[PDB]
């Protein structure tokens, strides 16, 4: 078959302020086929009120998806979202930052 | 220009051998139906607010095609676990994508109808909607048995008629505002980057739809090499975002100019770095 | 409305 590899970016729905509540996005697409295992972490740890978007795919023919979390950015602590796909071995996990 | 589009796409589980089948209408790439069968009770649903006026006898309907086309890919999904030769113990995977693009003289630009297996292109109708592209040794097959069938004249039937004819009666109902765009609001951030160096990153958000072009200039000379960027992202409340960066020496950087073009932007922007 | 599809594969 013709597999493909998540992409991943990880976001905050608005400019992080240190002490506001915002959401903490990890959107995944270009994936095939469609099983895939996302969390999003603080601290290394899980994260338990996660909600995601319902399945789509683009126009060549690859899949996307939107994870999501309501949080509070503080300066020093830290987020992540983790990933599993039958193209990876081991789970990506790609930092959150602030200013990308 | 308008256009409509419906995605299908059917998984299939070992053991509990009914697939999973999710059907999504797109019209002018917004979704405005779906149709989940995993979902506890399935029917397709209303999408956008625009949708809810059509009557119960159209919901009913469209819920028994779906339906249908359950049962086609449960059975296509069969025939070609055995053109493969791949085992009733894995999970596969085929889609579908089906439409007409319109332009903005309301005439047929063209139609299309075409499948995917496996993430793999598997057969598509032609432009001349008369005639089928296959690429697979296996997709010829189920090509011969089209051309036999008969089966690219039912496709051009619903192409040419209905889902021109359905997406205007949308497209008139869907007057109530498919219009919405909402505009980007960009600025820019600054991050010192290196010794004597900084990234400038212009960020464009708040956008919708999805379309939008960054550029970033330095007296007028676009910049593409040394442009960082990233694909563009939903905001999670309907809208999208993204920005572009470049790296410029410090004390620079006000003698570079951010661009954004969106539609919905009386003019584009232009933007530069301050506090 | 959507098309429904006419001979399986």
């Amino acid at each position: 078959m013709i597999q493909r590899t998540p992409k991943i970016q990880v976001y905050s729905r608005h400019p992080a302020e240190n002490g506001k509540s915002n959401f903490l996005n990890c959107y995944v697409s270009g994936f095939h086929p469609s099983d895939i295992e996302v969390d999003l972490l603080k601290n290394g740890e899980r994260i338990e009120k996660v909600e995601h978007s319902d399945l789509s795919f683009s126009k060549d023919w690859s899949f996307y998806l939107l994870y999501y979390t309501e949080f509070t950015p503080t300066e020093k602590d830290e987020y992540a979202c983790r990933v599993n796909h039958v193209t990876l071995s081991q789970p990506k996990i790609v930092k959150w930052d602030r200013d990308m | 220009p308008h256009s409509m589009r419906y995605f299908e796409t059917a998984v299939s589980r070992p053991g509990l051998e009914e697939p999973r089948y999710i059907s999504v209408g797109y019209v002018d790439n917004k979704e405005f139906v779906r149709f989940d069968s995993d979902a506890e009770n399935p029917r397709y649903e209303p999408r956008a607010p625009w949708m809810e006026q059509e009557g119960p006898e159209y919901w009913e309907r469209e819920t028994q095609k779906a339906k249908g086309q359950e049962q086609w890919f449960r059975v296509s999904l069969r025939n070609l676990l055995g053109y493969y030769n791949q085992s009733a113990g894995g999970s596969h995977t085929l889609q579908q994508m089906s439409g007409c693009d319109l332009g903005s003289d309301w005439r047929l630009l063209r139609g299309y109808l075409q499948f995917a297996y496996e993430g793999r292109d598997y057969i598509a109708l032609n432009e001349d909607l008369k005639t089928w592209t296959a690429a697979d040794m296996a997709a010829q097959i189920t090509r011969r048995k089209w051309e036999q069938s008969g089966a690219a004249e039912h496709y051009k039937a619903y192409l040419e008629g209905e889902c021109v004819e359905w997406l205007h009666r949308y497209l008139k109902n869907g007057n109530a505002t498919l219009l919405r765009t909402d505009s980007p609001k960009a600025h820019v951030t600054h991050h010192p980057r290196s010794k004597g160096e900084v990234t400038l990153r212009c960020w464009a958000l708040g956008f919708y739809p999805a379309d939008i072009t960054l550029t970033w200039q330095l007296n007028g000379e676009e910049l593409t090499q040394d442009m960082e960027l990233v694909e563009t992202r939903p905001a999670g409340d309907g809208t999208f975002q993204k920005w572009a960066s470049v790296v410029v020496p410090l004390g620079k950087e006000q003698n570079y100019t951010c661009r954004v073009y969106h539609e919905g932007l009386p003019e584009p922007l232009t933007l530069r770095w301050e506090p | 409305k959507a098309v429904y599809n006419f001979a399986t594969m």
